[PDB]
């Protein structure tokens, strides 16, 4: 029991939706879902129910995990990105209807409230629905973004036929995205994988070349994993497990510089020596990173090893707290 | 990317980063739905050692597969003491986004900053490649005294163009709440009474 609840939202809507919840009496999950939802509306940049993303949770005093990132289309390939001198294509990884993953965002939303939430799932996109129909205002930020987007997708794209009028400081109104958070609210991620809005992403795709089908939106599922656990001066840090690269660079981020706790003795912030010392640390970050990682069912990632105390200590001994490491000889730690 | 924190007066914390990877993500729309596409295809190895939009390389642990979550950078982080959460923070930022965690964790706890300063204090990036590349953000550029001693070691530095994250986050103090909102966004962070 705290002195009360308290949210740190990327908007004021978010922010206020979140604090709404609370008030009435609603669990961080009952919040966390309507401020999802809420933001898919007055942050499309990057708020959605098109996407994906990682949720960590802390319930009645135990550690939980929510992984509902994107998944390949069934019709993905190795090479599909690339042309016929087995280059990569410009953009089309990028730009357009074959660089989407299947959505997972619904369908987290989804499975978070129905472990944890103790309100109605109805109740929690009424925000979201709200701002939808009547509106919110668009921020200078999120301007800019929209003008950098319209020359990335340069006119390949149905975006200027929705976000086109986004202009700042004036209210920005989205009845379709409003119909289709009702259909959400009435009968839970059915309707996205399975129903009307469904049928509307297979028929976009169909007419832009995509490649998710109806069986890709049928066999989506958000899973629950173990999350990484680091401890340090006597905190615990729960993050990203795979296939988040993030937990296993935590780890040894942490751990490596704990090991060269010398070096960082009488150090100041942002200092030349500290940065330094941070970049040397990421360097063998990243060289794991990129030979490594990537989603656990789908290969045997060894991170037991990546993370064990005693690889831990190697990589932290190859740190030069003096010069740059010649970034040639940097190698994956278990090559 | 974005991300929120949230706690509530039972001590339940929630911690959530979603994306639709690039801004406004493949800029298809979702006819008569009004949603927008993801491009999250792109965090795939698309070839071997060639990098994707962040400047990150895989081989064939990332490579393209039906079915297969492409690797992320998303770290939606709670930090506990005595089993009790503490702290509740996350970013955007692509390959960027661990190293603002660890430096945001830094500040508070080696630091020992306010939580406010710990979020606003200035935040660099290097990721091995491109080559001792050292990125940095308009919003606290590296300058002066301490890039002139960076670049005299051999590091290039680099304005990477977006401001390096936006970090949401809430921290702890018994039963005390305070939220720092990233000065580089649009943010905003509330204690709720009950
Ligand atoms: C934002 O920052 C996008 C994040 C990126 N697509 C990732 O999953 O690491």
């Amino acid at each position: 029991t705290l002195d009360g609840g308290a949210v740190a939202a990327p908007d004021q809507y978010g922010a206020k939706v979140a604090a709404e919840i609370l008030k009435k009496g609603g669990n961080a999950v009952d919040a966390a879902v309507a401020t999802a939802f809420t933001l898919a509306v007055t942050y499309p940049e990057a708020g959605n129910i098109g996407g994906g993303g990682f949720m960590t949770l802390y319930v009645d005093g135990k550690p939980y995990f929510l992984d509902y990132r994107e998944i390949a289309p069934k019709a993905a390939t190795k090479t599909m990105y690339l042309n016929e001198k087995g280059e990569v294509i410009e953009n089309l990884s990028l730009v357009g209807a074959k660089a989407a993953g299947v959505p997972g965002t619904v369908m987290g939303l989804w499975e978070a409230h129905q472990r944890f939430g103790k309100l109605k799932w109805s109740e929690l996109l009424t925000p979201a629905i709200g701002y939808a129909q009547t509106g919110f205002k668009v921020a200078d930020q999120q301007y800019q973004y929209r003008q950098d987007a319209i020359a990335l997708f340069n006119g390949k794209t149905n975006f200027g036929d929705y976000f086109g009028t986004m202009k700042p400081g004036e209210v920005f109104k989205q009845p379709e995205l409003a119909k289709t958070l009702e259909r959400i609210a009435d009968k839970g991620p059915d309707d996205f994988y399975k129903g009307e809005t469904a049928k509307l992403l297979i028929a976009q795709m169909k007419q832009d070349g995509g490649l998710i089908t109806s069986d890709d939106l049928v066999d989506y599922q958000a899973k629950w994993r173990e999350p990484m656990r680091i401890d340090w001066q006597g905190n615990t840090l729960y993050t990203a497990p795979l296939p988040s690269s993030g937990g296993i660079a935590l780890a040894q981020l942490i751990g490596i510089k704990e090991q060269r706790a010398a070096d960082f003795k009488g150090v100041e912030l942002n200092s030349a020596k500290y940065i330094h010392l941070l970049s040397e640390i990421e360097k063998r970050v990243f060289a794991d990173r990129a030979d490594y990682l990537g989603d656990p069912q789908f290969s045997k990632v060894p991170v037991a090893q990546l993370t064990d105390p005693k690889y831990i200590a190697k990589r932290a001994g190859e740190v030069n707290p003096d010069a740059i490491s010649a970034t040639e000889k940097v190698r994956p730690g278990l090559e | 990317t974005t991300h929120f924190s949230i706690v509530d007066k039972d001590g339940n914390a929630v911690s959530n980063t979603y994306t639709l990877n690039w801004d406004f993500g493949s800029g298809v729309v979702v006819k008569g739905a009004g949603f927008l596409l993801n491009d999250e295809m792109d965090d795939f190895s698309s070839k071997p050692g060639v990098a994707n939009a962040f400047g990150v390389v895989g081989s064939d642990a990332n490579a393209i597969e039906p079915g297969k979550r492409m690797l992320s950078s998303m770290s939606p982080s709670i930090v506990t003491r005595d089993g009790h959460v503490s702290l509740v923070l996350g970013t955007p930022g692509g390959s960027r986004i661990f190293t603002s965690i660890f430096q945001v964790l830094n500040n508070v706890y080696d630091f020992h900053l306010p939580l406010e300063k710990a979020v606003a204090a200035q935040r660099v990036h290097h990721q091995l490649l491109p080559k001792d590349t050292i990125y940095y953000d308009a919003y606290a550029p590296l300058t002066g005294k301490v890039a002139d001693e960076l670049k005299a070691m051999g590091y290039t530095l680099e304005d990477q163009g977006w401001n390096m994250g936006d970090i949401q986050a809430i921290r702890v103090n018994g039963k005390a709440l305070e939220t720092a909102s990233d000065p580089r966004g649009r943010g905003v962070g509330m204690v709720v009474k009950p």
